[PDB]
């Protein structure tokens, strides 16, 4: 198992040894290999690795576009963290920067003056024109004479004063150096500052570096794609892309990923990785940024869910997608465009066939294997919209994504002017069962629907998290039955469901689900973590089946935070937390379209309004609950609640958190990389 | 001659002869030509060769009535009110003359007449008044048992001049139209909620009110048990059953009150005459929805709870009131108690109003420019209140007036309130002058018309009386608290008092749903000009011709509705073959058009900003050749006709083709998506049975031929034709006294059953794409009735009538009433269930007693 690098210049190649000289340092087998193969240019190496005689280059993100791409697919596994641990520079923020007041959005660019680092560059360049690539005016080649065009004198360093003059309006020859007052991320600013132009476009720390006084930098604020502005320290809420300063990659699916990090962490420690004696990884003898960048403090390791797109993000990868493909349509008509929704099963994907043949176009279609992988979709672009659960709208979230819509299930005049709150997350025992109370409940028999799931265990074991910080669970209840958990948990030791169906996330698992949870309490348990509704769903003989057709919900009370007790009726003064309603989710350059059309569909599908016998109906499903909940009333729109933080509320966000870093869901952590 | 064949022409004593009192009646012996049913007891216009409502215009001495006005739907799983979506119906005391168009008809009665008109001419002081006398006095008053339908009229008219007058005052109270007495009577059961001891050895507690003495450690031992809800069988009779297997018509509660006033003014000469015209009449159509349970059953509690949970003060209860205790979810945050029964209820009410003047320059002898001019002018008003209400306050029952309150617990009430209205401002001028040996008869007519259109909607919302509860923890005695858990030893401390009544409006402003109460008001001006003539080419032809100008334009505040202007081009064509072995040839070609209404230019909306699109009128074309033998017999007269309707309007998408496949672009509106034509014969005749009485004879059948829909459209659901009357025969014999004091007159009726292709049809998409759709469930069959008649005199004064009506007891269901239950359909039925309630009425009895004096 040997690792070989790559290297462009015939410096850096001096730079790679050790290799065996300043590196041999415990060397066990076949293990921390590091050799060093010469390449050309960039590409060779990423060709180079495409074959087996490289391994590993570390690249920008132009570059980390470029290797990601075919035939030569390559995956993101490793990166250059910069600054603190708690604040690792991993990636920087491209950023719209504007004196206050000044009256104008980012759809309203045209015609005004621009102030840029530099000719070619990311933050300044590649990103704002790419992103305005569609609205420049056509002809869109070359790239230069369109820029000039469409704003009115700007000061573009690095390119050609006499083929482009605009482009050198407010700054006269282009200088490519220091001599040029408007050069660089500091140069473009004082573009800015000065009034030579309207918006300068650098990176987010840039104001922050030339302007030191908060009055000062008071004075500026930033454009955001939604149209909107906010102040330069809201940068995280307001830029034109997120980019990946100094990325490693590998062959993707055909290459040592994990060695690789063996090795680059195993070279940090000893600072021979840089910061001891021998080498300094980053800094090199002869010459600046040779191998890697040297502003660099060490290495991170890419979360496994991250594929290139997703690495990159749906801002830069639509951005560079455009200055390379030039793909725009030629008929701006300047209206909504097919809504692509995302099917999760076979079912669901027939269901939304039949609605996009009923819809005339307005829906297409798309299918996959996972929830995660759909969300992944709908952030890369492969889809536009999905209705997801409170707990599924917490990661989406995570990931960049808002919510449109929300299922409302209240019959009411106004129901799709008014989003309803949702449920309440409880905890149930029997009345019998003294003595139980939220406080000693440790060393109790637990029952949760699923791992992972909502009211059944993020909620319920996020109270928990703040009483033993740690993800064991499994040896803070009794025992009990969590579907899902490892076969020899504790959590498993009273399930049901014959076979390797026991503990296991679906029917075959009698206690699999809010019934099976609530069956679990009254034939084992004594304490199930369940909806509000799930008791009365169960009792009085709504559930026809034997074990529940006598029960009574009057023999079950709920477990308060406060320690006390109140029957199964009074959940509004007895919860965990109240749970959102499902809802609708996509990306936020969607969030009108998507808006528009759902409203439309409901009133040509909708509950009502049509004879569900001889038509087509969005909420009725061959099966049960496909892409909507079968007794969805109609989806309301959201006004406060548009964000993801504001959609769950303040309950949910403080119940969970803590039990997320100790999650699995192994999008979440990808997400988490990029935010922070 | 050729002004007018294809029509159809009625006057003041025919329909006094066929003791016509209802709507329905007047087209009952007219195979083709039907009522279109609005679903709440009105009537929403006629229909003609295959088309209604809207297609067909109505018009009123000149003046056209209302249009039919269907709002969007309301979202939300709730009753609403809706338009009313009916059109006005005349009073029939007050016309002389009613004229019936088949076919294209534009060149006459402009926009509307798509597939036909109805024409009505309002009576006059001479109508009124005899041959030799200064004055008269009419009264005409009548029963009807079908709807238990008394009718009262009274006509006054007086001349002494010179200076002439006229008034008419109708009174009409009547009922529900009752059907055949086997179809739907018997007895029917549903289940109701009741109180039941709850079996739970937790189901224990006390209420704090009734603690009079000491406190929960003392009042602890004497806990009450709560109470759940079984539903029980009841029973009872089909007349007053509620819910959706419904065997008997809605309960309508109907009234009519007209005024109608009318001077006038000769002059000298006595070829100048101004004239005014006042007419005031207003109907009510009030029913109760019986389709709605009245009682709460354990099944919909049981729902609720999947969706909402338990309530809190479920199955407890004050002192002894055990019933209860028992209540769940209702609509808007109400909480809705077992112990009443809730009601739905709509009261309709139609109103017009007439302001004319006008001015009439007769000229015989015929020796100035016009033989006939006449200017006018006509101030009219139509408006449909449309209140809906919805009550659950009552045992029932059920009480449209009880309300919400205090002393009510867990009571509802509901109020929507919609108001269409349309306005006409309309100034007429008619010339008119006969040329010459071949003798030409020009005709000209001007038109100018201020109009406006608006629907208001208010009195929109609803209030419940939820009960003051909680649940609490008792104090502490002593040591630490302790939270019961509902054992008789240690039972809940519960407090309980008297409903808070909430109030909430459910309008809102400009959010583009049915709840939006931004009144949607329309305006315009029109003009037209009309010139026409028809010529007698000497005893072997006549030829008429006419052509028409038609300028609109509309204006709304709201730029999303589809306003603009149109220019439309009238022309009409026919001629009357003579070859006279007492036989014509006859042929005759005429235009139809229609503006989009006043509903489809506000457009189709789903909550969300909309543009606004163009609309083109809707066209059609009809051609006509018939043959007619006359003689000592009387005559015979058949025609087939070719009526071609196209651009027809509907909901759908615009549609174009980008890269080989086509695609939906824009929102989804009303445009021009559809052409269709028609085909048909029509077969009348009178014999004179010498012979040496009568009989008459009336045949219709209309078939559908090319349905084509435009390729720059999609979305678009084909055309079903449940409009289309089935074929229908009406034979009739019956003997008048020459001396005019008695007669008897026997009607025989047979109409076939209705066509499953007229109903059938199916929904285009892209690209070849499709979807096969039904307009009902069900179709009618076959059925003929027979209908006898007789009236006698006593001399010019005294004159009785009497109509025994289906004489044989034939059970059947009409098609215009199974029509109701169609997709598309004016406020339609749903969801039926069982059709026994569309059944026609068995025997039936009217009997009419005319005064003159
Ligand atoms: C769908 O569906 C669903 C299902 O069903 C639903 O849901 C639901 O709902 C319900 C209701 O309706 C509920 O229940 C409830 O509960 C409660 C409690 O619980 C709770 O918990 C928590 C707390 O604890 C909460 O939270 C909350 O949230 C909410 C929402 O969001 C809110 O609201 C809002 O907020 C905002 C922001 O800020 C604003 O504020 C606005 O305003 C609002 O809207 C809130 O806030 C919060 N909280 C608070 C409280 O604050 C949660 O959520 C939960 O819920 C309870 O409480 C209630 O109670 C009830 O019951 C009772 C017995 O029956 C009665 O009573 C009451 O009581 C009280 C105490 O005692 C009282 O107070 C009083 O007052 C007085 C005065 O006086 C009077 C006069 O005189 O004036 C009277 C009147 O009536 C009143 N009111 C009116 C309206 O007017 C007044 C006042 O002032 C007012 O405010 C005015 O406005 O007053 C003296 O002064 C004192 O204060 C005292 O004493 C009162 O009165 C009463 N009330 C009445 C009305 O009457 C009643 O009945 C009540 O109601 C209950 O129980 C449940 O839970 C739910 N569930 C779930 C699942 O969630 C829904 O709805 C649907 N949706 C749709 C959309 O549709
Ligand atoms: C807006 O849109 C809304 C949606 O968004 C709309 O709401 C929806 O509307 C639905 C309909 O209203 C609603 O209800 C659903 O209804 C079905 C029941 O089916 C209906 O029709 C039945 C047949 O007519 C009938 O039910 C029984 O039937 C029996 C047998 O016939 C009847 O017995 C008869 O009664 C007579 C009466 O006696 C005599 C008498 O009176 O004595 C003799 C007498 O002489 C004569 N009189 C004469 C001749 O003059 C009469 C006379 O013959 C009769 O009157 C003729 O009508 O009768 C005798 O007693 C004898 O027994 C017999 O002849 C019985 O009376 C009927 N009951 C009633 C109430 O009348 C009803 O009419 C009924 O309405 C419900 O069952 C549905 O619930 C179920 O749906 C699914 C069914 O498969 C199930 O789903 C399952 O779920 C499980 C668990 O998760 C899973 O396994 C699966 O998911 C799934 N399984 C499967 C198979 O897939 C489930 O069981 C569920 O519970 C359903 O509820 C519906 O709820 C809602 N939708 C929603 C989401 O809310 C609404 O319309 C719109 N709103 C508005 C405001 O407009
Ligand atoms: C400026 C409008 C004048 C037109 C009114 C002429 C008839 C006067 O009576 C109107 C009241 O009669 C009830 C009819 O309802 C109103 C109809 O007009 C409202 C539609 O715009
Ligand atoms: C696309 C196919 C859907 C089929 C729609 C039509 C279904 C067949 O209708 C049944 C016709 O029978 C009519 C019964 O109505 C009257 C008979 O009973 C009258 C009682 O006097």
């Amino acid at each position: 198992k040997t690792v070989r690098w790559c290297a462009v210049s015939e410096h850096e190649a001096t730079k790679c040894q050790s290799f065996r000289d300043h590196m041999k340092s415990v060397i066990p087998s076949d293990g921390p290999s590091v050799a060093c193969v010469k390449k050309a240019s960039y590409l060779d190496c990423i060709r180079a690795i495409a074959a087996n005689e490289a391994d590993a280059v570390t690249l920008d993100a132009g570059l980390v576009y470029d290797a990601y791409l075919a035939p030569n697919n390559l995956k993101p596994v490793v990166a250059e963290f910069y600054g603190s641990k708690e604040d690792p520079q991993t990636f920087y923020y491209a950023v719209a920067v504007v004196k206050k007041d000044s009256g104008f959005q980012m759809n309203q660019l045209r015609g005004k003056k621009s102030c840029h680092t530099g000719l070619g560059r990311s933050a300044g360049w590649n990103i704002p024109i790419g992103l305005l690539y569609c609205d420049l005016p056509e002809p869109r080649k070359p790239l230069e004479k369109a820029v000039a065009n469409f704003f009115s004198g700007s000061c573009a360093p690095c390119a050609d004063g006499t083929d482009f003059p605009q482009l050198c309006q407010l700054c006269p020859g282009c200088g490519c150096s220091t001599l040029n007052q408007y050069f660089g991320y500091s140069g473009a600013f004082k573009c800015l500052k000065d009034g030579a132009g309207d918006v300068a476009f650098v990176k987010h720390s840039t104001i922050f570096e030339n302007l030191a006084n908060k009055a000062d930098r008071d004075q500026y604020e930033l454009l955001c794609l939604d149209n909107t502005r906010k102040p330069v320290d809201e940068y995280k809420d307001c830029h034109l892309a997120q980019v990946p300063s100094h990325t490693v990659v590998a062959r993707s699916m055909g290459g040592k990923e994990d060695l690789i990090w063996e090795l680059l962490n195993q070279a940090q420690e000893h600072f021979g990785k840089d910061k001891s004696k021998e080498f300094q990884l980053f800094s090199s003898p002869h010459g600046k940024d040779l191998l890697f960048k040297d502003s660099a403090h060490g290495f991170l390791k890419v979360p496994p869910r991250m594929d290139a797109k997703m690495y990159l993000g749906y801002e830069y990868v639509t951005a560079i997608r455009n200055l390379r493909e030039g793909t725009c349509p030629e008929a701006p008509t300047d209206e909504c465009k097919p809504v692509k929704w995302c099917a999760l099963s076979h079912h669901e994907r027939l269901k939304c066939d039949e609605w996009s043949v009923n819809s005339v176009g307005k829906i297409e279609c798309v299918s996959a294997e996972t929830t995660e992988d759909c969300i992944a979709k709908i952030m890369n672009g492969e889809a536009d919209a999905m209705s997801l659960d409170g707990g599924f709208v917490y990661i989406a979230g995570k990931c960049g994504l808002v919510p449109v819509l929300a299922e409302n299930y209240n019959k009411s005049d106004n129901c799709e002017d008014t989003p309803e709150a949702g449920y309440f997350a409880v905890a149930v025992v029997k009345k019998s069962a003294s003595d139980l109370t939220w406080d000693n409940l440790k060393g109790k028999k637990s029952c949760h629907t699923a791992v992972g799931r909502t009211a059944g265990w993020n909620i319920p074991m996020g109270l928990l998290y703040n009483k033993i910080n740690h993800c064991r669970f499994d040896e803070f209840f009794s025992e009990g039955c969590a579907p899902g958990s490892k076969k020899d948990s504790s959590l498993c030791k009273l399930c049901m469901g014959s076979g390797l169906n026991l503990c296991e996330p679906n029917n075959k698992e009698g206690y699999y689900g809010y019934t099976g949870a609530f069956r679990c309490l009254v034939e084992k348990g004594d304490v199930a973590f369940v909806k509000h509704q799930t008791v009365p769903q169960n009792t009085g003989g709504k559930n026809p089946d034997p074990w529940a057709k006598n029960l009574n919900e009057k023999d079950y009370e709920l477990l308060c935070l406060d320690g006390t007790r109140k029957p199964v009726e009074e959940y509004a003064n007895c919860h965990l937390a109240r749970a959102p309603n499902h809802a609708v989710v996509t990306r936020k350059d969607k969030e009108a379209c998507v808006h528009k059309i759902l409203r439309q569909q409901q009133h040509l599908f909708g509950s009502n309004v049509t004879d569900c016998s001889g038509n087509f109906c969005l909420f009725r499903s061959e099966t049960k609950d496909l892409l909507f909940r079968d007794d969805t009333v109609c989806l309301a729109k959201l006004h406060d609640r548009n964000t993801y933080e504001k959609y769950l509320g303040e309950e949910y966000v403080k119940a969970v958190g803590n039990l997320r870093k100790c999650s699995t869901s192994s999008l979440l952590e990808a997400c988490t990389f990029r935010r922070p | 001659e050729v002004t007018g064949l294809g029509k159809l022409v009625k006057s003041s004593d025919t329909l006094s002869k066929e003791q016509v009192l209802n709507i329905r009646d007047l087209t009952r012996y007219d195979p083709g030509i039907a009522v279109v049913e609005q679903g709440r007891g009105a009537s929403s216009g006629y229909s003609i060769r295959g088309m209604d409502k809207n297609r067909v215009s109505l018009t009123v001495d000149g003046v056209s009535q209302i249009q039919s006005y269907t709002a969007q739907a309301a979202l939300g799983g709730t009753r609403t009110a809706g338009s009313s979506g009916a059109i006005n119906e005349i009073e029939y005391e007050n016309v002389k003359a009613v004229e019936i168009s088949k076919g294209s008809n534009s060149v006459e009665q402009g926009s509307g007449a798509l597939a036909g008109s109805v024409a009505f001419q309002t009576k006059t002081a001479d109508d009124v008044i005899g041959e030799g006398r200064q004055w008269g006095i009419q009264s005409k008053t009548a029963y009807s048992g079908k709807n238990r339908g008394l009718t009262q009229s009274i006509a006054l008219a007086g001349r002494i001049g010179g200076a002439e007058a006229l008034l008419i005052h109708t009174g009409r109270r009547a009922g529900e139209i009752r059907a055949h007495e086997d179809a739907g009577r018997g007895v029917q059961s549903f289940n109701r909620l009741v109180p039941v001891e709850d079996s739970s050895n937790y189901a224990y507690f006390i209420v704090k009110e009734e603690c009079k003495n000491g406190s929960y450690e003392t009042c602890k031992a004497n806990p009450k048990k709560d109470v759940v809800g079984k539903d029980e069988r009841q029973t009872v009779s089909t007349r007053d059953y509620t819910g959706p297997n419904r065997f008997l018509a809605d309960p309508l509660s109907y009234e009519s009150r007209s005024w109608l006033f009318r001077p006038g003014f000769r002059f000298e000469n006595k070829r100048h005459y101004i004239g005014g015209i006042l007419e005031h009449t207003q109907q009510t159509f009030d029913t109760r929805d019986m389709t709605v349970p009245a009682f709460l059953t354990k099944a919909v509690f049981d729902a609720n709870k999947k969706q909402a949970g338990s309530l809190p003060g479920n199955g407890k209860y004050a002192g002894n009131h055990k019933y209860g205790g028992l209540f769940t979810n209702g609509e808007n945050g109400a909480l809705v108690g077992a112990e009443y029964g809730t009601g739905v209820f709509y009261d309709e009410t139609h109103t017009k109003s007439r302001y004319g003047l006008e001015y009439v320059y007769t000229n015989a002898d015929k020796d100035t420019w016009a033989d006939y001019a006449r200017l006018s002018y006509d101030r009219q008003g139509v408006g449909l209140d449309n209140h809906f209400q919805q009550t659950h306050c009552s045992a029932d029952g059920s009480d449209k007036y009880c309300r919400p309150s205090a002393d009510k617990p867990f009571s509802y009430y509901k109020s929507d309130r919609v108001i269409y209205g349309e306005s006409h401002r309309l100034l007429q001028a008619a010339f008119k002058k006969s040329f010459d040996k071949i003798r030409h008869n020009l005709s000209v007519n001007l038109g100018f018309d201020r109009f406006g259109s608006n629907l208001r909607h208010q009195d929109y919302y609803y209030q419940h009386a939820n009960r003051a509860y909680s649940s609490n923890t008792p104090p502490q005695n002593n040591g630490k608290k302790i939270s019961p858990n509902g054992s008789e030893t240690s039972p809940y401390w519960v407090t309980i008092g008297r409903g808070n009544v909430v109030t909430g409006q459910i309008c809102r402003l400009g959010n583009n749903t049915y709840t939006d109460c931004t009144p949607r008001s329309i305006n315009g001006k029109s003009y037209y000009a009309a010139v026409r003539d028809n010529v007698r080419l000497g005893r072997w032809a006549d030829v008429g011709a006419g052509l028409r100008y038609d300028y609109r334009s509309t204006h709304s505040d709201d730029g999303s509705v589809s306003t603009g202007t149109h220019r439309t081009l009238s022309w009409n064509a026919g001629i009357v073959l003579k070859p006279t072995d007492w036989l014509d040839l006859t042929y005759r070609t005429s235009t139809g058009f229609r503006l989009p209404s006043f509903a489809e230019m506000y457009g189709w909306r789903a909550g969300v900003q909309s543009k606004a699109v163009k609309i083109d009128p809707e066209k059609s074309f009809n051609k006509e050749a018939g043959i007619v033998f006359k003689g000592d017999f009387g005559n015979l007269e058949a025609s087939w006709f070719n009526n071609a309707y196209r651009d027809l309007i509907v909901r759908g998408y615009e549609a174009q083709i980008k890269d080989g496949k086509e695609e939906a672009k824009g929102d989804p509106a009303y445009l021009n998506a559809q052409s269709a034509r028609i085909t048909g014969i029509n077969i009348l005749g009178k014999i004179d049975w010498n012979g040496v009485w009568y009989s008459t004879f009336a045949y219709n059948r209309v078939r559908v031929r090319d349905i084509k829909k435009r390729a720059d459209r999609t979305d678009i659901q084909s055309h079903l034709f449940d409009a289309i009357q089935p074929s229908r025969y009406v034979v009739g014999l019956g003997y008048d006294q020459p001396e005019g004091k008695w007669g008897v007159n026997g009607m025989l009726t047979y109409s076939k059953a209705k066509e499953i292709t007229e109903l059938l049809g199916s929904r285009a998409l892209l690209n070849g794409n499709s979807r096969n759709t039904k307009a009902t469930a069900r179709r009618t069959r076959p059925w003929y009735i027979v209908d006898v008649s007789g009236y006698y005199t006593v001399k010019k004064h005294f004159t009785l009538r009497a109509g025994v009506y289906n004489l044989l007891n034939y059970r059947y269901v009409t098609w215009e009433n199974v029509r109701q239950t169609a997709g598309g359909a004016v406020n339609q039925h749903k969801n039926v269930g069982v059709y026994n309630r569309y059944a026609a009425p068995g025997r039936n009895y009217t009997f009419s007693l005319e005064y003159k004096f």
